[PDB]
RNA sequence: AAUGGGUAAUUAUAGCGAGCUAGAAAGCGUUUCCG
RNA sequence: ACGGAAACGCUUUCUAGCUCGCUAUAAUUACCCAU
């Protein structure tokens, strides 16, 4: 049969993440690395390409034997979910990562917040002669919350190996809380937290009970 | 898995300042009680335009008196019977050592998140780790600082390898030392110290008009440090011996040639969170002394010795934890060395 | 007044209008005006440039009203910055900020001043 | 009136090589988020059907429900999709059929 | 000035006219100019080449006025870009930008500069 | 007048072929969507017409 | 000495700038009127 | 009493698949100035 499973989750931040864009017409002496933002609302967002990239390259150090020279070489428990372009049976893989926008923009008000993206000055310092080279980079602020909206896609080939899939996705997020969700994360910046995970079926009458107790173990 | 973590418990001694770039200028704070209030000066101007004192305030700012305490912002509010604050609420309690009481000028802000709480950024702590690591290893503290073009003061940034470098597998030692930020601690631990330059070949300590708002000593701040590879993973439980060796080579010169009452003992692993400290904790010190003693033919000349010692005045405070109540300075009149801190590090 | 087709040439002609060191024959035609004092003035407006592509204009009348105070305070002390505030008509141009576009045009006028000051000297 | 400059945002992306960790950037035009497109989906009713009309309305409504759960166009596993369909209503632009029951059927 | 039949040849001759490293012959005839300095300037000429095809020339000109600001500032600090705006004259090609076709001709001139800077590497 | 370079657009297009799911592109040329064409249609009246002209 | 003040730098630096698949595929090339 | 008359260049076809805006980087240095 055919089904669609919706992994809804919240993304809290512990440190503020910096998923970069580039603004070419940024000012002199202003934000030199701005974040990706929504053009209408001007809130920062977490693009799904960055989630699908970090989760794939962190699961590739776990679920691949004979480490991948290219993302065309993932060991087909990983290529099922993420897709190999150079493979006839797994291109257009199972997962659909939606962009997490923001949820708590009202909740950041009444905590006292001028702007939803803070600016951090960051100072290259030369370790000969102590001369400096400052930065100003945007950073989506600390207690933000984003609507993670993964969607898994069940066909007849899926049916006997869904749980082997869901033991990966649940272990993707746990791998990603132990790492940084994009940015300049070697110095803080994007230690992240996936909270209140919830897989609900949205098309096709699939039992989501024996896999929803596995997401909170 | 291979991600092995560390807790760095950072005992702040000897007040610590970080960041924020900007500064509250003079005439932007009131000293009403025994505490400094720092308004949101746009809202200050809003309420003071509502009371129709805009031209009076613009004539107050450009007008200087022979006394200082009637130029600050409390003298505007008392020469106009202004009684309420209700402004952007932020105030820090004075120590009694900023000094004529409250005639300080141009305090430097401490770095703060969007919620308005101070915190130490892990970017700023992975520079103090990185000077220790770049000073204790003999391979990085070699004849570094390729000049090769124009001005001398550049560094061979490519000596510690960090780029991706196609073909070659990606090592990048300091990608694999992830230092996270602090929890945002309280504004009550901020004390507003001022700079003091203790010279060599001159016994005086001169007060400078710097007013870094700084973390009070004996505050404990927790950092997490995740290491991923084995090579960078081994340099972090060895930060104890490398911090002690960095201090041993740093007490060898520039913490010689000074009286020992200025410097204080540490008793945990010594680190220098950065402000004030200056040019020897920020720098790898030999090529530093050459090319950095070169860089000043100005009025504010870095003089003939290695440097001028950077101290502050801050309230005296004892730990009482070891076998003895440790007085925490070896002098009277409360001179601390700016930016000194201690830490203990622990896996997981 | 400065429109979008003149605020850069006005800034160039204002930095050329600026007072120079008649003394100090070693490196003559240097200004009595350092990079630090002018980049203080640029740092006044950098945050209003950044938080105006995001915010509505009516949430910014507070700090734009305080710029009136802050530029005349910076022109109070160090009387050769006062010369730049008079020459490059900044207090005249602050009164004309009435929308987002005029605000950002003034912020880019300040960046034009800093650009032609680094270029000239 | 929402104050946006363009109607296409530009999405700056990159790829990290698995070995050697080199980044290769990308710039992708995409439409901006709260943009809206007039969708019209002309359906022909010939004399032959007589049951297939209400049978096919179910299929069209289900195929519009599956575009909201899947993506559209895009690079959909990486964002780029998530179309919503609002104000679903049908009306006979060439007459003599009753779309009362179908506009009730489109909730 | 840029005609539509010479500007790529002007850009090639100007990239060859950039003076090179006579210092150490670890791959000599490199430039003082680095790729990132020149590529930050193409980064903002090539996002007006995109918008010019969509928007109108009377709707872009705050950006087009800021191009002169950023080229003057980047050729302030780090004189190897001042070398490029002298050899490949930009500030004179920027004053003559009154038409949208002239705007796009300047944007593709800047792209020809970066193409031959990469080619002669 | 309203700026249009060519009177035809070229629409790129493909044929994702159910699994293998390999695409198969296509370029088809269209006219553009404010083109207006001068349409004529001559109807004729005769002796047989005159009862059936209105119909 | 006291008093009043801060001042000078650096404002990002070095890179990557897209890569590989697909590049059209099935059908219909005349039928009827006519001898 | 037009080598004519009748005859849609039409049907089917997702510009799609894979791809972290990443890498390194203490907002720091210097210590004075004027009467």
């Amino acid at each position: 049969t055919f089904a669609k499973i919706k992994f809804s989750a919240q993304i809290r931040l512990e440190t503020g993440l910096h998923i970069g864009g580039s603004d070419a017409f940024a000012a002199i002496g202003a934000i030199n690395s701005p974040v990706i933002k929504d053009p209408i609302t001007n809130l920062p967002i977490i693009p799904g390409s960055s989630l699908k990239g970090k989760m794939r390259t962190l699961l590739a150090k776990v679920y691949n034997e004979k480490v991948a020279e290219k993302p065309s070489d993932d060991s087909d428990i990983l290529s099922r979910l993420f897709g190999n372009s150079k493979d006839k049976r797994f291109k257009m893989g199972r997962l659909i990562f939606r962009d997490a926008f923001l949820s708590n923009a009202d909740e950041l008000d009444s905590l006292g917040v001028r702007s939803y993206t803070e600016v951090k000055f960051e100072n290259t310092i030369d370790r000969i002669t102590a001369e400096a080279n400052p930065r100003q980079i945007e950073r989506a602020i600390r207690n933000s919350t984003f609507d993670f909206e993964l969607i898994y896609e069940i066909t007849d080939e899926n049916e006997n190996q869904v749980e082997e899939d869901f033991k990966v996705i649940r272990d993707g997020l746990k791998l990603l809380e132990l790492d940084y969700l994009g940015g300049s994360g070697s110095r803080g910046y994007g230690k992240v937290a996936f909270e209140n995970l919830k897989a609900t079926t949205v098309f096709g009458n699939y039992d989501v009970k024996t896999l929803n107790e596995l997401l909170t173990a | 898995n291979d991600y092995r973590t560390f807790k760095l418990s950072l005992l702040t001694l000897a007040p610590i300042h970080i960041g924020n770039g900007e500064k509250y200028t003079s005439r932007e704070f009131i000293y009403e009680n025994k505490k400094f209030y720092f308004p949101d000066m746009g809202k200050f101007y809003n309420k003071m335009v509502e009371k129709r004192l805009a031209e009076k305030f613009e004539a107050f700012l450009i007008q200087t008196r022979p006394n200082a305490r009637n130029n600050r912002l409390i003298s505007f509010l008392n020469d106009n019977r202004i009684a309420e604050r209700s402004f952007g609420g932020y105030s820090i309690s004075e120590t009694g050592l900023e000094s004529s009481a409250g005639a300080i000028n141009e305090v430097n802000k401490f770095i703060r998140d969007a919620f308005g709480n101070p915190y130490i950024p892990g970017s700023s702590l992975k520079g103090a780790i990185r000077t220790i690591l770049m000073n204790t290893t003999p391979k990085w503290n070699n004849e570094n600082a390729v000049n090769d073009f124009g001005r001398f003061p550049k560094e061979n940034k490519n000596l510690i390898p960090w780029g991706p470098k196609k073909g070659k597998e990606y090592d990048d030692l300091f990608n694999a030392i992830r230092v996270s930020d602090s929890k945002p601690f309280d504004n009550k631990s901020l004390i507003l110290v001022q700079k003091w330059d203790y010279s060599a070949k001159t016994n005086k300590a001169k007060p400078l008009p710097l007013y870094r708002e700084s973390i009070s000593p004996l505050t404990k701040i927790e950092f997490e440090i995740t290491t991923t590879t084995d090579e960078a993973g081994r340099l972090i439980e060895e930060l104890g011996k490398r911090a002690q060796a960095f201090y041993k080579d740093y007490k060898a010169f520039f913490l010689s040639e000074f009286p020992d009452d200025k410097i204080q003992a540490n008793l945990q692993y010594p680190i220098y969170l950065g402000a004030g400290s200056g040019a020897w904790t920020k720098t790898l010190f030999k090529q530093a002394d050459g090319i950095l003693q070169r860089r000043y033919s100005r009025m504010k000349t870095k003089m003939v010795k290695k440097g001028v010692l950077k101290l502050t005045k801050a309230p005296l405070k004892t730990v009482k934890i070891p076998s003895g109540n440790h007085s925490l300075v070896k002098n009277h009149e409360s001179f601390y060395e700016m930016g000194k801190a201690n830490f203990m590090i622990k896996e997981i | 007044i400065l429109t979008d087709e003149n605020y850069v040439d006005i800034a160039e002609k204002a930095i050329l209008k600026l007072e120079r060191n008649t003394r100090n024959r070693k490196n003559p035609d240097a200004f009595f005006l350092t990079t630090s004092k002018l980049r203080n003035l640029l740092s006044l407006t950098s945050t209003l440039f950044d938080e105006s592509k995001v915010k509505e204009y009516d949430a910014l009348l507070d700090r734009i009203a305080y710029l009136r105070v802050q530029f005349v305070y910076q022109a109070g002390r160090e009387i050769a910055v006062k010369d730049l505030i008079e020459k490059a008509q900044i207090l005249e141009a602050l009164k004309e900020i009435k929308d987002r576009e005029t605000l950002q045009r003034f912020c880019r006028y300040m960046e034009a001043l800093v650009a032609y000051f680094k270029f000239y000297g």
